[PDB]
C-alpha cells in the first residue's frame, strides 16, 4: 500500500446540518472545527507526497522500441498494451480488477494513466539500460548483458548466463505465466490493499452512523427538538448532540491519522525498494525477495505498488 | 580537475543556500506545526464552552459555588479536551520526528562513516562519501556523488572467438568503434587491448549468442621468441 | 421537482432535491433508506410516485494563487460541484474560475487535482493545464550496441532531515 482516500469534512455541516441554532451553539467550542479540518488537510497532502516519493523516481519517460528482441525475455505481460484504452499492461489490469452530509472525497494529483506512465519508463529504462538510468543518463545495453552484470554481482561467472541463456528466459517466461495464473485465481494476494479500502470504508459508515444516535439526548433528529421544545430546553439537548458528534469526529480524525502514519511508513519503504531494487540490484537479503537478486519490476495498483522481484 | 569539480559544487551550494529558504521546509515546516498546536491552544482558554464567561475570576466574582461550579465544570470540560487533542496530535508528531531521527541515523552511519552501494540513499549518483552539517531542530547531510557525462556509443559483444574458444572479459565488456575490438571497464572509457590476462576462458563458440570473432594477444608468445 | 427545497413529508423534514426516481416501494413502504441510515428515497403521501432525495449541491470553496509579493491576481475552485450551480473550465476536482485553460503541459506548481495543475505565467494571467511527467525519451537498444561514459562529473547534494 502507498496511498490513501483524499477525505475531507465539514466539521460544521456534519454537526450542524442547515440550522442555525446548533451553529451558534458550536461556535461556543471555538477552534475544534478547524483543526480537524487542517488535520485532514495534512493528510491527503501526505497521500499525494507518498505516491510523488514511490513513482516519480526517473528524471525521463522512456519508452521502449517496437522491436522485443530481448535475448528470449519476454515481458509483453507486463509492458503496456498500447490497444487498451488506459496505457496498462495485463497484470495491471488483473490487479485493478482484483481490487473493489458534509463528507467529501478528493481525488488524487495522479491518474492511473500517470502512474501507469511512469512504471512503464521504470520498466524500460531497467529494460534497455539496467540501473545506469537511476544514477543519471540512461546508457543502452544488450538485455543478455545486463543479465551477466546482474549474474557476476551475486557470485556467479558470466559464462554461465551465456550458456543457460535460453533456459533462463524461458524459466523467466514460466514464472511471469505462474504470476498471471496465481494474480488471476486467489484475489486475497491483494489483502494488503483490499483492507486499507474497507478500513476507510468502515471508518466512514461509522461516522456517519454516528448521526443517529442521541448521545443521552431526546432525540436524533435536529429539527424534532427545535420544533418541539422551546430554547432554553432545546440547546441542552443540542449541547448533548454536539459533544456526540464532535467526539465522533475527533475519534475519526485521530483513527485515520494513525492509519496515515502506518500508509507512510509502507510508502517510504516502497521508494526504497524501487530505488534499490528496480532502479539498481540490491545485496541486501530478502529485500527483493527469497534468493539472489537479479532484478525487480513494477506494477501499478488502486493505491499500492507491486514488486516482481527476479531472483536466482 | 576532480578536486576543481567538488569545490565549485561547494560553492553552488553556498549559493543556493544563500539565495532561496525553501530548501529548509522540511525543518521551517516542523516549527509552524509546534506553533499553530501552540497557538490554538491557548486561544481555547478564551472560549466558553457553554458558560456564561470564558474567564474564572469574573464567574468567582458573579456567582456563588453552587452554580460556578456548573460553569467552571462547563469550561473545565472544554480546556481539558482541548489538552488532550493537543497531547495526542503532540504524540503523533513526534512519532513522526523520531522516524526521521532514525533515519538520520542511519545515513549519518552508512554514508558518512561510510560508503554506501545502496541506491538513492545518499543522493542521486554512485556515493563517493558524504558530510554533515548542523542546523536548528535537524541535520543536512553534503553527498558527493560520481555521475557519468560525456557518453558514447559502441558495437558490442558478450564474448569472441580465437581458436574455437570463448573469452569473455575478467573485469569489463568488449567494444568495437567500427574496425577495431578493444575490452574496457563500464564506467568508464579506458580501451585496452584484448589479452589472456584481460580475458578467461569458458567452452567454445556453438554456444554463445552474440558471440564475434578477433585475435586475442597473448603477451607471452612474443617474450619467448624474443 | 428537480430544485433544492426544505421538505416536510409525513413525519420527517430536511432539505434536498426531489426527482421521479426508478425505485419499487412495498405498498405500505413511505420512506427509503441508505446502507448508513440515511433518507434516500419517500413515498409522496397524496400521490403514490417514489421521489429521490439528492442533497443539495454542495463543496468547498478554495483560492488559487500566487504570491502576493508577485500578484493580487488569483483563481478560485469550487470543488466536487458543477460550473452550473454557480474563462471557466470543469474538471474532476470542480469549477475553476479566473484561470486559463491551456493545451500546452509543464511541470506542476500549483497543484488542483486529476492531472489538472496551475501557475502564474505571461501580459501575465494564471493558467491551468495538464501536468508533464517529463520530457519523453527513447533510448537506443540494439543487441549489439552500448553507450559507455567517456568522463564523469563530482555532483554534491543536500539532503535535510
Ligand atoms: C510473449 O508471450 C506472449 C503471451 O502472452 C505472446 O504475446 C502475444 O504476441 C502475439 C503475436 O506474437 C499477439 O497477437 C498477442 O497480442 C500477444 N499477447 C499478449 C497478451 O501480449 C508472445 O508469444 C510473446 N511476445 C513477445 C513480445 O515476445
Ligand atoms: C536444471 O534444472 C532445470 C529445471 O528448471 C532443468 O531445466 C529443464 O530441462 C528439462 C529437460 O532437460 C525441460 O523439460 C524443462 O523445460 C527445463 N525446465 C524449465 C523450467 O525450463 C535442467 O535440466 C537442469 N539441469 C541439470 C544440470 O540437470
Ligand atoms: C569532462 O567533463 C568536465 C565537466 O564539464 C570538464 O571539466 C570542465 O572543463 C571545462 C572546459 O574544458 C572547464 O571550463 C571547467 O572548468 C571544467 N570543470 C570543472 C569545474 O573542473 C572536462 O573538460 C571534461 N573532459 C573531457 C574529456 O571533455
Ligand atoms: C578504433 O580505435 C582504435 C584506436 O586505438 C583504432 O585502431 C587502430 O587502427 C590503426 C589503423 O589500422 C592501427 O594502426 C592501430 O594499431 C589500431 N589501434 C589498436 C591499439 O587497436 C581504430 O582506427 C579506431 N577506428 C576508428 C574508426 O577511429
Ligand atoms: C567467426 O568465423 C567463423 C569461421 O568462418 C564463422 O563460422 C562460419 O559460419 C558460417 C555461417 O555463419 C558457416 O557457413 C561456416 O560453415 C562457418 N565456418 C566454419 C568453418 O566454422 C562464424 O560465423 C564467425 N562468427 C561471427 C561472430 O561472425
Ligand atoms: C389524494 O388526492 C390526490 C390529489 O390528486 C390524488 O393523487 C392520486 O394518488 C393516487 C394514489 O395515491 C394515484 O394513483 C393517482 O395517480 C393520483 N392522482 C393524481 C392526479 O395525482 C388522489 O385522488 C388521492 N390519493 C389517494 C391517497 O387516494
Ligand atoms: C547513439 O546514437 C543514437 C542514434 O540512434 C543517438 O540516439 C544517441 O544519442 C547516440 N549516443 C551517444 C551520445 O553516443
Ligand atoms: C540482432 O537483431 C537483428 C534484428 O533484430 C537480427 O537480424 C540479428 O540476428 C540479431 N543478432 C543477434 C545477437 O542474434
Ligand atoms: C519579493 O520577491 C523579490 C524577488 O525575488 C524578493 O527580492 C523580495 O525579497 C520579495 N519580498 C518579500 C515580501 O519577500
Ligand atoms: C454539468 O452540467 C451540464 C449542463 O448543465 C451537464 O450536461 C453535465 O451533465 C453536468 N456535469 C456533471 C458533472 O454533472
Ligand atoms: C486545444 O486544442 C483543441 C483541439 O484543436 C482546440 O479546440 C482548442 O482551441 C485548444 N485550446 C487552446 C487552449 O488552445
Amino acid at each position: 500500500p502507498v496511498s490513501m482516500t483524499k477525505t475531507s469534512v465539514d466539521c460544521t455541516m456534519y454537526i450542524c446540518g442547515d440550522s442555525t441554532e446548533c451553529s451558534n451553539l458550536l461556535l461556543q467550542y471555538g477552534s475544534f472545527c478547524t483543526q480537524l479540518n487542517r488535520a485532514l488537510t495534512g493528510i491527503a497532502v501526505e497521500q499525494d507526497k507518498n505516491t510523488q516519493e514511490v513513482f516519480a523516481q526517473v528524471k525521463q519517460i522512456y519508452k521502449t522500441p517496437p522491436i522485443k528482441d530481448f535475448g528470449g525475455f519476454n515481458f509483453s505481460q507486463i509492458l503496456p498494451d498500447p490497444s487498451k484504452p488506459s496505457k496498462r499492461s495485463f497484470i495491471e489490469d488483473l490487479l485493478f480488477n482484483k481490487v473493489t452530509n458534509g463528507l467529501t472525497v478528493l481525488p488524487p494529483l495522479l491518474t492511473d494513466e500517470m502512474i501507469a506512465q511512469y512504471t512503464s519508463a521504470l520498466l524500460a529504462g531497467t529494460i534497455t539500460s539496467g540501473w545506469t538510468f537511476g544514477a543519471g543518463a540512461a546508457l543502452q545495453i544488450p538485455f543478455a548483458m545486463q543479465m551477466a552484470y546482474r549474474f557476476n554481482g551475486i557470485g556467479v561467472t558470466q559464462n554461465v548466463l551465456y550458456e543457460n541463456q535460453k533456459l533462463i528466459a524461458n524459466q523467466f517466461n514460466s514464472a511471469i505465466g505462474k504470476i498471471q495464473d496465481s494474480l488471476s485465481s486467489t484475489a486475497s494476494a491483494l489483502g494488503k490493499l483490499q483492507d486499507v479500502v474497507n478500513q476507510n470504508a468502515q471508518a466512514l459508515n461509522t461516522l456517519v452512523k454516528q448521526l443517529s444516535s442521541n448521545f443521552g439526548a431526546i432525540s436524533s433528529v435536529l429539527n424534532d427538538i427545535l420544533s418541539r421544545l422551546d430554547p432554553p430546553e432545546a440547546e441542552v439537548q443540542i449541547d448533548r448532540l454536539i459533544t456526540g458528534r464532535l467526539q465522533s469526529l475527533q475519534t475519526y480524525v485521530t483513527q485515520q491519522l494513525i492509519r496515515a502514519a502506518e500508509i507512510r511508513a509502507s510508502a517510504n519503504l516502497a521508494a526504497t525498494k524501487m530505488s534499490e531494487c528496480v532502479l539498481g540490484q540490491s545485496k541486501r537479503v530478502d529485500f527483493c525477495g527469497k534468493g539472489y537478486h537479479l532484478m525487480s519490476f513494477p506494477q501499478s495498483a488502486p493505491h499500492g505498488v507491486v514488486f516482481l522481484h527476479v531472483t536466482y | 580537475l576532480i578536486a576543481n569539480q567538488f569545490n565549485s559544487a561547494i560553492g553552488k551550494i553556498q549559493d543556493s543556500l544563500s539565495s532561496t529558504a525553501s530548501a529548509l521546509g522540511k525543518l521551517q515546516d516542523v516549527v509552524n506545526q509546534n506553533a499553530q498546536a501552540l497557538n490554538t491552544l491557548v486561544k481555547q482558554l478564551s472560549s466558553n464552552f457553554g458558560a456564561i464567561s470564558s474567564v474564572l475570576n469574573d464567574i468567582l466574582s458573579r456567582l456563588d459555588p453552587p452554580e460556578a461550579e456548573v460553569q467552571i465544570d462547563r469550561l473545565i470540560t472544554g480546556r481539558l479536551q482541548s489538552l488532550q487533542t493537543y497531547v495526542t496530535q503532540q504524540l503523533i508528531r513526534a512519532a513522526e520526528i523520531r522516524a526521521s531521527a532514525n533515519l538520520a541515523a542511519t545515513k549519518m552511519s552508512e554514508c558518512v562513516l561510510g560508503q554506501s552501494k545502496r541506491v538513492d540513499f545518499c543522493g542521486k549518483g554512485y556515493h563517493l562519501m558524504s558530510f554533515p552539517q548542523s542546523a536548528p531542530h535537524g541535520v543536512v547531510f553534503l553527498h558527493v556523488t560520481y555521475v557519468p557525462a560525456q557518453e558514447k556509443n559502441f558495437t558490442t559483444a558478450p564474448a569472441i572467438c580465437h581458436d574455437g574458444k570463448a573469452h569473455f572479459p575478467r573485469e569489463g565488456v568488449f567494444v568495437s568503434n567500427g574496425t577495431h575490438w578493444f575490452v574496457t571497464q563500464r564506467n568508464f572509457y579506458e580501451p585496452q587491448i584484448i589479452t589472456t590476462d584481460n580475458t578467461f576462458v569458458s567452452g567454445n563458440c556453438d554456444v554463445v549468442i552474440g558471440i564475434v570473432n578477433n585475435t586475442v594477444y597473448d603477451p607471452l608468445q612474443p617474450e619467448l621468441d624474443s | 421537482k428537480n430544485k433544492c427545497v426544505n421538505f416536510n413529508f409525513n413525519g420527517l423534514t430536511g432539505t434536498g432535491v426531489l426527482t421521479e426516481s426508478n425505485k419499487k416501494f412495498l405498498p405500505f413502504q413511505q420512506f427509503g433508506r441508505d446502507i448508513a441510515d440515511t433518507t434516500d428515497a419517500v413515498r409522496d403521501p397524496q400521490t403514490l410516485e417514489i421521489l429521490d432525495i439528492t442533497p443539495c449541491s454542495f463543496g468547498g470553496v478554495s483560492v488559487i494563487t500566487p504570491g502576493t509579493n508577485t500578484s493580487n491576481q488569483v483563481a478560485v475552485l469550487y470543488q466536487d460541484v458543477n460550473c452550473t450551480e454557480v474563462n471557466v473550465f470543469q474538471t474532476r476536482a470542480g469549477c475553476l474560475i479566473g484561470a486559463e485553460h491551456v493545451n500546452n503541459s509543464y511541470e506542476c506548481d500549483i497543484p488542483i487535482g486529476a492531472g489538472i495543475c496551475a501557475s502564474y505565467q505571461t501580459s501575465q494571467s494564471i493558467i491551468a493545464y495538464t501536468m508533464s511527467l517529463g520530457a519523453e525519451n527513447s533510448v537506443a537498444y540494439s543487441n549489439n550496441s552500448i553507450a559507455i561514459p567517456t568522463n564523469f562529473t563530482i555532483s554534491v547534494t543536500t539532503e535535510i532531515l
